[PDB]
């Protein structure tokens, strides 16, 4: 569906609270998935952010080592590097590679 | 497939009691597109008046010779001649002795109408029928064929004088009148007869006002086919029915007709 | 004001000659002939009881009208005679206190325009009521008049609309599968389709009053039960 | 909504029926041997689809993906697409080519990247952007049982086998390699498998008169052999490069005028049985290269004026369709009734059910059912007991408004269930069947799996 | 009984028989049993032309000499030479021959235009003469009752009526002219069907005697007098048991249709017997307006709603029908009894919808005590709410009843929703309520019933801004109840 989404996961003693036994407005899409894995370990998972802005289906997502960045490849040969936005909180693509227009071996219009 | 030909409420084409009622008059108006000819309808009318049935369409035509019948029939025309009338209508076997046939074409043009006063011409052409019908007064039917052509013959004649000098006296003297004509003047492509040629169309409109029934034979639309020739329309004329019975009126229907070897067929879409 | 508070009442007063009208004109055509209105006159003007001589002056009609009491054939008279052998049957302009009769003219299209006004001058009296129909589909003869640049005078239609005190227009109500465009077309090339010349018809009424503007309305008239319905 | 037709092209080749006759059939234009030589037969290569195919060097993946993306970007959103193949005789090509072609055409939409066509179709069943069938063009000589099994495995739903005539001299004089009578057995074997079958006709041909043209169509519609579910009428137009232009050059050929052809079309349209869909009397032609014939862009636009002057207007499916939703709902419809017709066609009894307005003759939904015979069935599914097949379900009754108290907020979503249970009633009572089966595209294998039908082979069946 | 068949070869007659209809439906091919020669009872007279049956026990044959045309009769027996009974001596020539409408006697036509009826024991009585020679005819027993739509129950005597059609195709009663050109005719109990030369299927309800010519053909009928049919299609058979008519096309394929009149007769008959399941199926499967269930008899439903609920056990069926309700009389606009009341009148005159601006007077007229919808809703509500078990089976019906009014009591619907022990069941009820009505007003009522969870649960589907429902509850959730 051309969209990329994120999910945060926490171990016990750091799981987000006030979902239970507190008068707060629970939204439809902000449900928290908690699970008691065993007698001593419970994990809480929540949704964080929505990333979009692509031209075709995603094909490859790869992590990094020294940054909170991801590499996104599409079916249009375009390459994007997604980085966090310390100003707006919603991640914005850092670098855009592959502006050459080429579809197949014979190129008429567009790229593929 | 075939359907009956009915033209009145009494389920009869030509009622007999029409001839039995005194102090009455009636007029029929028939128009045919000049790409076709209504002769196959004149024949049916004559047979149904004399023999009492349509003797070519709904009935067989093997004894078609109505000569010396208790009834009578008078036909007069300008388009053709006495020779054509005799030879053809006898080859069509239209009667002779209980019958009258009138030409106004052969030898009539040559200085018998030309270069003579108009009043004498009109008086004599009226007197021809005024004397030819004295014999049998109340068991005849008379049909005139395309009389408007005479308008173009007389030097400078309008519709009014011809109508009041020829048509109305004929219907006043005779019981029933049938007038048949053609309508090419209304069918000139991309030309308007209403510009300056309205004199002839005045005659058509006047006749349709005076008529009681209106019979229309018209050609097919855009193309030409094999199994069908034309369309037949029946309509109520201008004048009302001068009968004496009250339930009488006219049926209202349209036919599709095919003609081939003098044999005609009528049916519905 | 306090008179003729309903249009139907006005129409019935006109029809039955309750209020005198020196001249009334009716327009028709081929799409709907105008001999039903004479039946309307006969039926409505008999409730008040007008058996007074209903003269039927005729120019073209072959048959003798039963609903009328007189019959005159004018295919042999000139203008002066035509005026003269009508003043006898009619209450001519004598006997300043007298009755009124009915006049029915079969056709107006056969009379030359040159005498039109005079035909309404020698006869116009408070004793007579002229009724005549006008066919609009016959274009008159104009070779004799020679309408050149120096021989001019108005046409028949305008004079008829001017010297009239009441005007009624006749039309046939469309019932089946025919509309005005194709109807007028087929009439132009003379095919005369089914759906014409019925008894149920429609009228347009224009009534003129002294020192004022006329009134214009519409009506639906049936020729079977002699009942009316004003335009909605 | 979002019904989509995406045409594809196959690589150029030669139909082998030339081998025993010498050349292509006379009316076939272009071809590899012609001057174009980069184009499949019966196509000059100047069509827009030809342009899009050439730039991709005749590859199905690129053509399909590009056309789908273009259609999506134009402004319509697609979730239901039907593929159609064109050019020559696709079945002649070797084994691996057809398998790879089909796998690519399914993986283009499924998003799958595998092989082993069974797995590809299995994944395509559970995919978005569902596929509603394929339309394969093939010849009588290649419709044997092995090939039919191949097509059933691929996912095809309807064929189109041309005949072009019923006379016997035309087959040899047009260099087409099959006798006319064999097409009847081809129809017989094909129909029992559930394949909707459509044909072709061409009115004017050499040494054919207007009469013979009339009664060939009359015999086609009357004879219980040539009753098929569709038709296409191709008026004969003479392209310079065809074998037809040589006849005109040598003076051995002449055509009809305009009046004769319009009269013929008018007569023909006044005979169509009410269960056949006249596809295109106004077909699509290479315009400027024609040398003989008449204009064909508005033949029916004048034929309609002809039937309005003679009566008995057309009665095909196309003119009577109201559509899925609000095509002619500007006026509230009239009395709705169920009309059921039965006919004998190709050694079997078949039933046509429809929901129609009888006063004005419109169409809302239709269904076809066939009672399997014993002299033509060969499938191991149909050779175990009596059975019946729903050859086609068609529901334009997805209409929201209607006449006679339409469902308020349910809006005919159960309308199709009426017809399904109606079919099951006569399957249980009249046919006396013990199993009922329905054929459908792989993408819609769930709209029928809710009513209880279970999967066996390429079929959706349930017992009684 | 459709188990005996007779076929005539030359000089011999063959009778075949089957045990039962069910056996024929099972696969038992018909069995030929009787073979009877000619010299046994006739001694080689000239002709052997026709044959007919009477109530499964009398077989009639026509034997023709040069001019005499005797009718041989046989009372049937078993396989051992059924005995001869009296053959009569007739002094005329027979043209047509049939049976009677109930398989009791025989009727036949002479070569002059006279139809006569004979009995199975040599009792003869002349019937009628025809105005014109005909090609087909049918004898029917017209009830001599007096009621115009036959609302009597004494079952008065009946009389024999023999119709006829000429070779030209003019339908004739005993002596009554009908439509000018037709091509078919079929008669069953109180029903006549005929197709004109314009090929329109026209119906005649046999009420009583004194027939009159049918009116001129016109466009459309509100009742079921006139229906449009395909060209060339003559009639084949009529099956009123299933309300069907089967006909033959011109190219040689069968067709079957279901005109509205016989389906309406079936549904009325089902109504009369207090059976509210079969009538529902018939009225639904043929797209018949569901209001006719009791709009033709309101009091019966007002007294029998308690069994109407029990007979139809499908919750969805009841929800559909109650949501399928209007206020007009479907007995006057769609299903008039003019299907069989009155004869020789003007035709339907296909109606037109009302102009929009002239319907609002009824809207402003509305009060709860006038509309059928509100009284029906109150009846079903008080019937259902008299037992908690019935509530726990038709809560959907109760919600539909609440929502099927102009003064909708959605507050009561949410009150009923509130008491469930389940959360997803309340969700299903909320979704169903949102189907029929705008989410905006539902949210208004949720606010107006003084609760917090219901308001947000409805607002989930409101498709409004987050800021519409965040601060309002973020303030409301906290303070004191007052
Ligand atoms: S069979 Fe088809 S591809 Fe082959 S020559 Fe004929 S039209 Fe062309």
């Amino acid at each position: 569906d051309r969209y990329i989404r994120l999910w945060r996961i926490r171990i016990n003693d750091l799981i987000d609270d006030s979902e239970e036994d507190s008068k707060k407005l629970t939204l439809l899409s902000n449900k928290q998935y908690k699970f008691q894995i065993d007698d001593e370990l419970r994990v809480g998972i929540n949704f964080e952010a929505l990333i979009m802005g692509h031209d075709d289906w995603i094909s490859s997502l790869q992590w990094h080592e020294s940054r909170l960045q991801l590499l996104a490849a599409t079916a249009d040969t375009s390459l994007m590097v997604w980085e966090p936005d310390e100003t707006s909180g919603i991640w914005v693509c850092s670098l855009r590679l592959g502006e050459m227009s080429s579809k197949g071996a014979s190129t008429a219009t567009g790229s593929s | 497939q075939r359907q009956d030909l009915v033209l009145f409420s009494d389920q009869s084409v030509l009622p007999a009691h029409f001839f039995q009622d005194s102090n009455s008059h009636n007029l029929f108006f028939i128009t045919h597109q000049s790409c076709t000819q209504p002769l196959w309808m004149i024949n049916a009318l004559v047979e149904t008046h004399v023999l009492g049935s349509p003797s070519s369409l709904n009935e067989s035509s093997s004894s078609m010779l109505p000569s010396s019948t208790r009834s009578h029939a008078v036909l007069a025309s300008f388009i053709h001649e006495q020779n054509y009338f005799t030879n053809s209508l006898n080859k069509l076997k239209i009667p002779s002795n209980n019958y009258n046939v009138l030409d106004f074409l052969s030898d009539f043009i040559v200085n018998n109408i030309h270069n003579k006063p108009r009043d004498k011409i009109l008086s004599d052409v009226l007197a021809k029928f005024s004397a030819a019908i004295q014999n049998n007064p109340t068991d005849t039917i008379v049909i005139i064929e395309q009389p408007e052509l005479l308008l173009s013959l007389v030097s400078g004649l309008t519709c009014s004088e011809l109508n009041n000098k020829f048509i109305t006296p004929l219907l006043r003297q005779c019981k029933v009148l049938i007038i048949v004509s053609n309508s090419d003047i209304f069918n000139i492509d991309e030309y308007d007869a209403s510009v300056h040629s309205s004199n002839l169309q005045n005659f058509y409109k006047s006749s349709f006002i005076k008529s009681m029934i209106n019979l229309n034979l018209n050609p097919l639309k855009t193309g030409f086919a094999k199994d069908v020739t034309g369309s037949l329309h029946v309509c109520r004329g201008g004048a009302p029915i001068a009968t004496s019975n009250t339930s009488l009126h006219v049926v209202e229907n349209e036919y599709l007709y095919l003609n081939e070897k003098e044999s005609t067929k009528l049916f519905y879409r | 004001a306090s008179s003729s508070h309903n249009p139907v009442i006005l129409l019935k007063r006109i029809l039955s000659l309750t209020e005198s009208s020196p001249f009334i004109l009716c327009l028709d055509s081929i799409a709907q002939t105008s001999y039903k209105l004479i039946q309307e006159f006969v039926h409505q003007s008999k409730s008040k009881g007008n058996e007074y001589p209903i003269v039927y002056i005729s120019f073209e009609t072959v048959n003798k009208p039963s609903y009328c009491t007189q019959f005159i054939d004018a295919t042999q008279m000139d203008f002066v005679h035509l005026v003269k052998q009508i003043i006898s049957y009619l209450p001519a302009a004598t006997a300043t206190q007298a009755k009124k009769h009915m006049v029915i003219i079969d056709s107006l299209n056969y009379i030359s325009t040159e005498y039109i006004t005079r035909f309404l001058s020698e006869i116009a009296s408070p004793h007579c009521t002229m009724v005549a129909t006008y066919h609009k589909d016959i274009k008159d003869e104009n070779r004799t008049v020679i309408p050149d640049w120096n021989n001019n005078y108005p046409d028949k239609l305008t004079l008829l609309q001017f010297m009239a005190t009441t005007i009624v227009d006749i039309d046939v109500v469309l019932t089946g599968t025919l509309d005005t465009e194709e109807v007028s077309e087929l009439l132009n090339e003379f095919r005369i389709p089914r759906g014409l010349n019925n008894d149920i018809f429609q009228l347009r009424l224009v009534n003129k009053r002294k020192s004022g503007r006329s009134l214009e309305y519409d009506f639906i008239v049936n020729s079977n039960t002699h009942e009316y319905e004003l335009l909605s | 909504s979002g019904i989509a037709v995406v045409a594809v092209m196959c690589k150029p080749h030669r139909c082998p029926h030339i081998a025993y006759t010498g050349n292509i059939c006379v009316y076939c234009p272009g071809g590899p041997d012609s001057d174009f030589e980069y184009s499949t037969q019966s196509y000059t290569g100047y069509e827009p689809t030809s342009m899009r195919a050439i730039r991709a060097r005749y590859d199905p993946y690129e053509q399909a993906r590009g056309r789908v993306e273009q259609l999506k970007q134009l402004g319509h959103s697609i979730d239901k697409v039907e593929y159609v193949l064109m050019g020559g005789t696709f079945m002649s090509l070797p084994k691996e080519y057809r398998e790879d072609f089909i796998v690519k055409l399914h993986n283009a939409l499924s998003g799958f990247n595998g092989n082993d066509i069974d797995e590809a179709i299995l994944y395509s069943q559970q995919s978005l952007t569902k596929c509603v069938g394929i339309t394969i063009e093939t010849r009588p000589d290649y419709c044997t049982q092995t090939h039919l099994d191949d097509m059933l495995k691929y996912g095809c739903t309807r064929l189109e086998i041309g005949v072009q005539s019923l006379y016997e001299d035309v087959a040899r004089d047009t260099n087409r390699g099959h006798t006319v009578r064999s097409v009847c057995e081809t129809f017989a074997v094909s129909k029992d498998a559930g394949y909707k079958v459509v044909s072709h006709m061409m009115p004017d041909l050499p040494n054919v008169g207007m009469e013979r043209d009339i009664e060939q169509f009359k015999e086609y519609f009357e004879n219980p052999d040539f009753r098929t579910d569709g038709l296409k009428i191709y008026p004969t137009l003479v392209i310079r490069g065809t074998g037809l232009y040589e006849l005109w050059k040598t003076g051995r050929y002449k055509s009809y005028s305009a009046n004769a052809l319009v009269d013929l079309v008018a007569r023909i349209l006044a005979l169509v049985p009410p269960w056949t869909r006249i596809y295109r009397v106004q077909r699509d032609i290479p315009m400027p290269l024609v040398t003989s014939g008449v204009d064909n862009g508005n033949l029916r636009e004048l034929a309609l004026a002809r039937m309005k002057d003679l009566g008995t207007t057309c009665r095909d499916v196309r003119t009577r369709e109201v559509g899925i939703q609000e095509v002619h709902h500007k006026v509230q419809p009239d009395q709705v009734e169920l009309i059921r017709r039965d006919y004998y066609a190709n050694g079997g009894w078949e039933t046509f059910l429809s929901y129609e307005d009888p006063k004005k003759d419109i169409l809302i939904g239709l269904l076809r059912l066939r009672k399997a015979s014993k002299k033509y069935t060969y499938r191991k599914e149909f050779t175990s007991q009596r059975t019946s097949i729903v050859r086609e379900l068609h529901v334009y009754g997805s209409v929201v408004p209607l006449h006679s108290r339409d469902p308020r907020k349910f809006q005919h979503q159960g309308f199709g269930t009426l017809l399904m249970e109606e079919a099951e009633r006569i399957a249980k009572e009249e046919h006396g069947s013990e199993k009922i089966s329905v054929i459908s595209g792989v993408g819609v294998r769930n709209y029928y799996g809710k009513l209880g039908y279970e999967l066996d082979g390429p079929y959706m069946s349930k017992r009684i | 009984s459709n188990e005996i068949y007779a076929a005539i070869n030359k000089d011999v007659l063959i009778f075949a028989a089957v045990p039962s209809i069910e056996e024929m439906k099972k696969g038992k091919h018909p069995s030929i049993v009787c073979e009877f020669p000619k010299s046994e009872f006739t001694s080689e007279v000239d002709s052997l032309r026709q044959v007919a049956f009477i109530n499964d026990s009398i077989v009639g044959v026509l034997l023709d000499t040069d001019n005499l045309s005797r009718i041989a009769l046989l009372d049937i027996q078993d396989i051992t030479q059924p005995t001869l009974i009296t053959i009569v001596e007739v002094y005329d020539k027979i043209v047509l021959l049939r049976s009677d409408f109930d398989y009791n006697h025989l009727v036949y036509e002479t070569r002059d235009g006279t139809v006569c009826q004979l009995d199975a024991e040599g009792q003869l009585m002349e019937i009628t003469k025809f105005p014109q020679l005909v090609r087909d005819f049918r004898v029917k027993r017209v009830h001599n009752t007096s009621a115009e739509d036959d609302d009597n129950w004494s079952a008065e005597s009946s009389e024999l009526v023999a119709f006829g059609i000429t070779n030209n195709g003019k339908l004739f009663a005993n002596q009554v002219l009908l439509a000018s050109a037709v091509t078919s005719l079929e008669i069953t109990d109180s029903f006549l069907l005929f197709t004109t030369a314009q090929h329109n299927l026209q119906f005649v309800h046999l009420n009583s005697t004194d027939f009159k010519p049918l009116p001129l053909v016109e466009e459309g009928v509100e009742d079921e007098r006139v229906r449009a049919i395909e060209r060339g299609s003559i009639l084949v058979s009529v099956i009123p048991s299933k309300s069907s008519v089967v006909l033959q096309a011109t190219r040689g394929n069968l067709e079957t249709i279901y005109p509205r009149i016989m389906v309406l007769a079936e549904v009325r008959k089902n109504i009369m017997a207090k059976r509210y399941k079969e009538a529902f199926i018939v009225c639904r499967t043929h797209r018949i307006n569901l209001d006719i269930l009791h709009d033709y008899a309101p009091e019966l439903f007002i007294e029998n709603l308690e069994v109407f609920i029990n007979q139809i056990g499908r919750v969805d069926y009841l929800n559909l029908f109650i949501s399928c309700l209007s206020e007009d009389d479907v007995t006057k606009t769609k299903y008039k009894e003019t299907l069989y009341s009155g004869i020789s009148k003007s035709f339907g005159m296909e109606p037109a919808p009302l102009t929009e601006m002239q319907i609002y007077m009824k809207k402003k007229m509305f009060d709860p005590k006038t509309s059928k919808v509100n009284k029906i809703c109150d009846a079903v509500l008080n019937v259902l709410l008299s037992n908690p078990e019935y509530k726990k089976k038709y809560l959907q019906t109760i919600i539909t009843a609440y929502a099927s009014q102009n003064p909708q009591n959605l507050s009561a619907a949410l009150k009923l929703i509130s008491e469930l022990e389940n959360s997803e069941e309340k969700d299903s009820c909320v979704t169903y309520l949102c189907f029929l009505q705008d989410v905006n007003v539902v949210y208004k009522s949720a606010l107006s019933l003084y609760d917090v969870s219901l308001a947000l649960l409805v607002a989930q589907k409101s498709q409004m801004d987050p800021r519409e429902y965040l601060p309002f509850l973020q303030e409301l959730q906290d303070n004191e109840p007052l």
